[PDB]
């Protein structure tokens, strides 16, 4: 089974799934870095403009509604989302799951205003789900239906498919090559290892070895504040509050960066991060590769996000616990 | 510009009185001194953290989408018809916030999504929740009037004057208006007689024009006779633009195809940049003040249904992302404007939000020691424009149109509105 996945800017990837009995519709991000299932709640005060912006599920219009009501507050990176949980079917790229899953009643403006999707699947392990919560992924897998224990992600560039999700196996018709694991540092955590980070001519990060979280979820690729001080130093790069820019006429002379995971090295060139908007040295072009702190125990660690996602299909492998890496195509 | 990343990645959970009366109005105030306010607020933008920079430009955008929140209206919003018609995103944004002072649990935790919360999504309570929004919103005004490159003179001034006019007896609180401070210098605490209204109203706009030395549309209408408070913010804009001329011949307009006006006009001669989408027929152009900030004019392709139009000047990301910057050169033509303002947010927001009835609800208490019960808590804006002395396009705005001032710096817009006619 594959969901169809629509490509916001390129920092965007979300699909649509439904939700109880008719069918309540939401476009969902997919984020192997969290476990939780969540969406807006009829429930939101509109006084969160956000849920005033938002597809809302209503429990009242479904027939398959199983009440909880335990409260659940869910923490990212950029933001954060509370509300309780709730059960009830759930239609993900065809399959059809009993779920349990978050209705969210307060979803801040900031950042939520400037959400294209309504809410988020989390595709990670359960080890790391808020409340304890079965993940949407073990529930399928429960079904013995799949023909194999692995999810995979194909992002395509911004255009204008956006991308796709397949559950159960990969499609070959969006990479070439064959995939080359990585095995997962622990289970619970779509982490691993990396042995090392290039810019241009000069290893000069990570040295002594990483981690490395690959995140479905994250828009960008990113690193530790102190990594990409100076991973963007070297690249002469200017910091604002929230990314890194460069005077755009000097976009397409950025070195190359290179991620080195499981023996092998994994190459981005600057067409690959910069968001080349224009080619003026009167215009800043912001880039795809941010600073982001992460929290213990997970963190410390670099985060692939999109950005590396676009170059690389990826395979996420929960029989073996690995996860491997192909060229997109 | 331009695009915003999402980190989705979860994580165990982390995070982190002397109570006085204002005296009556009769006494002797001084006048607002323009000059020393604006001396001040460029200080308080040049003194300003590269983090605070951020801070202000994200209340400008929360700032932002209160404006297009406050839009689920429905083309209503000019039916609070008082003055001309044009509200403060900024400054609703800001009275509102400065409200949330004056709030416990339910009042503050409806604010705080009314307003737009929780500028961190979470209420951690510190100096940042009320007095961090106060004076990152202090900024944003600063950030306005900066003129960084400029140096000199930049002509463009921005006034936000507080009135906060208690019912005789009323012990306001002291830590409350050193909040008020942090969003604005000018805070004028002054008590008043509310059980006749209209000798309230006459003297309330007697002191404030007293006081500021702007004619404000009117004050204290439709507040009821059994109140108390009466939360006043007062804004005045200048704004000259550099290569323009007010024309002793006037031009006139049409606010309709049948009717014609008898109105000033501004010429205007210079290389802008403008840009009109064909897909749903529209065309904006500018006259920058610093290029931090900018005056853009919305025009309607066709002109014929402005409410349609119009409800895409105040949709969400789009009017932002509205920022192609392709150049161009126009002969610039519009009204001389020079209107007044005034809205009460009581009646501006309503039913989505409903804080009308969320305002006489009982729970103030950080702001009240004694009963509280809001009559008005008004928005007056005195928006002001002004001039400094091969191939063009004819720009002219001969029927009604839209416009909106945008600082770039504060990624806010501090004013939208829309023009019938000049009255």
């Amino acid at each position: 089974s594959s969901v169809i996945l629509t490509n916001y800017m390129d920092t965007q990837y979300y699909g649509e799934i439904g939700i109880g009995t008719p069918p309540q519709t939401f476009k969902v991000v997919f984020d192997t870095g969290s476990s939780n299932v969540w969406v807006p709640s009829s429930k939101c005060s509109r006084l969160y403009t956000a849920c005033v912006y938002h597809k809302l599920f209503d429990a009242s219009d479904s027939s398959s509604y199983k009440h909880n009501g335990t409260e659940l507050t869910l923490r990212y990176s950029t933001g954060t989302v509370s509300g309780f949980l709730s059960q009830d079917i759930i239609t993900v790229g065809g399959i059809t799951v009993t779920q349990m899953f978050g209705e969210v009643t307060e979803m801040p403006a900031l950042p939520f205003m400037l959400a294209e999707f309504d809410g988020v699947v989390g595709m990670g392990f359960i080890e790391q789900a808020i409340g304890r919560v079965t993940p949407i992924f073990d529930n399928i897998i429960s079904q013995g239906v799949l023909k194999e224990d692995v999810f995979s992600f194909y992002y395509n560039r911004d255009s204008e498919l956006g991308g796709q999700i397949v559950l159960g196996g990969s499609d070959p018709q969006h990479y070439e090559g064959n995939f080359h694991y990585i095995n997962l540092i622990k289970t619970g955590v779509w982490q691993i290892q990396m042995k090392g980070v290039s810019v241009g001519s000069s290893t000069l990060l990570c040295e002594d070895g990483c981690l490395a979280l690959v995140d479905t979820g994250a828009s960008y690729i990113s690193g530790s504040t102190s990594s990409i001080e100076k991973l963007m130093e070297a690249l002469g790069a200017k910091k604002r509050l929230f990314d890194y820019v460069v005077k755009c006429n000097e976009g397409p002379t950025l070195p190359d960066i290179s991620f080195h995971l499981g023996g092998k090295e994994y190459t981005l060139t600057s067409a690959d991060y910069v968001f080349q908007e224009s080619y003026s040295s009167k215009k800043l072009c912001t880039l795809a590769i941010h600073a982001m702190d992460i929290p213990p125990p997970t963190g410390p660690t670099w985060a692939l996000g999109a950005t590396f996602i676009r170059k690389f299909y990826t395979e996420f492998d929960r029989r073996n616990n690995r996860i491997g890496f192909a060229l997109a195509r | 510009v331009y695009i915003h990343p999402f980190h989705l990645v979860i994580h165990n959970e982390s995070t982190c009185d002397p109570t006085f009366i204002p005296a009556p109005i009769q006494a002797k105030t001084s006048p607002v001194n323009e000059k020393a306010l604006q001396d001040q607020l460029v200080l308080v933008a040049a003194k300003l953290d590269t983090e605070d920079k951020l801070r202000a430009a994200m209340v400008g955008m929360l700032a932002n989408f209160l404006g297009f929140r406050i839009y689920g209206m429905h083309s209503e919003l000019w039916g609070v018809v008082h003055g001309a018609t044009v509200l403060s995103p900024t400054a609703v944004f800001g009275t509102l916030a400065s409200l949330y002072l004056g709030a416990l649990d339910h009042t503050a935790d409806r604010l705080q999504a009314i307003l737009g919360v929780p500028w961190k999504d979470k209420n951690c309570t510190s100096r940042l929740d009320a007095h961090k929004v106060l004076s990152a919103l202090q900024a944003v005004q600063g950030l306005l009037v900066a003129q960084g490159r400029a140096d000199s003179q930049a002509q463009l001034l921005l006034s936000t004057v507080v009135g906060v006019f208690t019912a005789p007896g009323l012990h306001l609180k002291q830590p409350f208006v050193q909040g008020l401070a942090l969003y604005t210098p000018v805070v004028l605490p002054r008590s008043l007689d509310f059980t006749e209204l209209d000798v309230a109203a006459e003297k309330i706009d007697r002191f404030m024009q007293a006081v500021t030395g702007w004619k404000t549309g009117c004050s204290l209408m439709g507040a009821s006779v059994d109140s108390t408070l009466a939360f006043n913010t007062y804004v005045h804009f200048q704004g000259k633009m550099k290569g323009f001329s007010l024309l002793a011949e006037p031009q006139e307009f049409w606010v309709d195809n049948s009717t014609s006006v008898s109105v000033p006009m501004l010429s205007g001669m210079g290389t802008f940049q403008h840009w009109s989408d064909i897909q749903d027929n529209f065309s904006v152009t500018q006259v920058p003040f610093t290029e931090s900030a900018c005056l853009l004019l919305i025009q309607p392709h066709y002109a014929s249904d402005l409410d349609k139009v119009e409800g895409l000047t105040f949709q969400q990301n789009s009017l932002n992302w509205m920022k192609k910057l392709s150049p161009r050169t126009i002969h610039l033509t519009m009204p001389q404007l020079v209107l007044q303002g005034s809205y009460d947010l009581q009646d501006l927001l309503a039913q989505a939000e409903l804080p009308a009835i969320l305002h006489t609800e009982l729970n103030l208490q950080k702001l009240s020691n004694d009963r509280i019960r809001v009559g008005e808590v008004l928005n007056s804006i005195f928006f002001e424009l002004e001039a400094d002395e091969p191939e063009v396009l004819e720009v002219t705005l001969n029927r009604p149109f839209l416009f909106a001032v945008y600082d770039q710096s504060a990624t806010a817009l501090h004013f939208l509105g829309r023009v019938a006619n000049p009255l």
